[PDB]
């Protein structure tokens, strides 16, 4: 059954047991991520989607997420494939605003 | 020859139940799922799975044959499963059916990469029209 696949790792994200639920992902899951792959980081639980949206590949989303996870480097890194402008700006008005001029400036090649 | 011929005809089903099925039937040359998924629309995740597992020309050949009309919406599909770009344009380049670049466009602004449809290109530009 696909919803107790969805809740199952969902409760492991909740009880936190992160790598035998990943490598649980080599199994045919056939779940249904974005929507626990969302549940995740809606909780907040994070970390943990992190792992879901890399072995789903879900661009855009997983970088989003890597940044609300506070992972900036590697969130940057899947960013550079996805040139959602999304982070940058953010970044870049925050420091303009701030009258700041590093982290805009770094981020700013997306622009 | 019997089992899709009511997938065409039939539609009383669950066909999200079917579809489900379909994708926990590996049967391994499915192209009902090209009908009845698109019948009832799960196919961008549909094409998304389908290249992750695979995808060569099925839904390409479908919506070439079966339908031309579905092009830009599966073309959108297309590059939000980020993939590649010569398959299409050749599409377009080859016989298309029924299309509009006014819709492409549109589309593949959003997807901020117009660069080559230059064949396509004739065809609006020579409308009195990039």
């Amino acid at each position: 059954e696909s919803y107790v696949e969805t809740e199952l790792i969902f409760a492991l994200a909740k009880t936190n047991r992160l790598a035998e639920l990943e490598e649980f992902i080599n199994g045919p899951n056939n779940a249904h991520i974005q929507q626990v792959g969302d549940r995740c980081y809606d909780e907040k639980m994070y970390d943990a989607a992190k792992l879901l949206y890399n072995n789903v590949s879900n661009f855009g989303r997983l970088a989003s997420t890597l940044v609300h996870l506070g992972e900036y480097q590697a969130a940057v890194d899947g960013a550079r494939k996805a040139n959602s402008t999304r982070t940058w700006k953010e970044v870049c008005f925050a420091c303009v605003d701030g009258k700041e001029f590093r982290l805009a400036q770094m981020c700013g090649l997306h622009i | 020859k019997e089992v899709e011929r009511i997938c065409r005809e039939s539609n009383c089903y669950d066909p999200e139940r079917v579809k489900n099925f379909l994708k926990e039937a590996k049967l391994t040359d499915q192209l009902p799922l090209i009908i009845v998924c698109d019948r009832f629309d799960f196919v961008h995740d549909l094409v998304l799975y389908l290249y992750r597992n695979n995808l060569q020309k099925y839904i390409e050949i479908y919506v070439q044959k079966v339908n031309p009309s579905r092009l830009p919406v599966v073309i959108g599909g297309l590059l939000d499963v980020d993939c590649s770009e010569d398959v299409i344009k050749n599409l377009i380049l080859v016989v298309r059916g029924q299309f509009s670049t006014d819709e492409l466009v549109a589309e593949v602004e959003k997807r901020n990469r117009l660069k080559l449809l230059l064949p396509w290109l004739e065809a609006r530009i020579h409308e009195g029209c990039t």
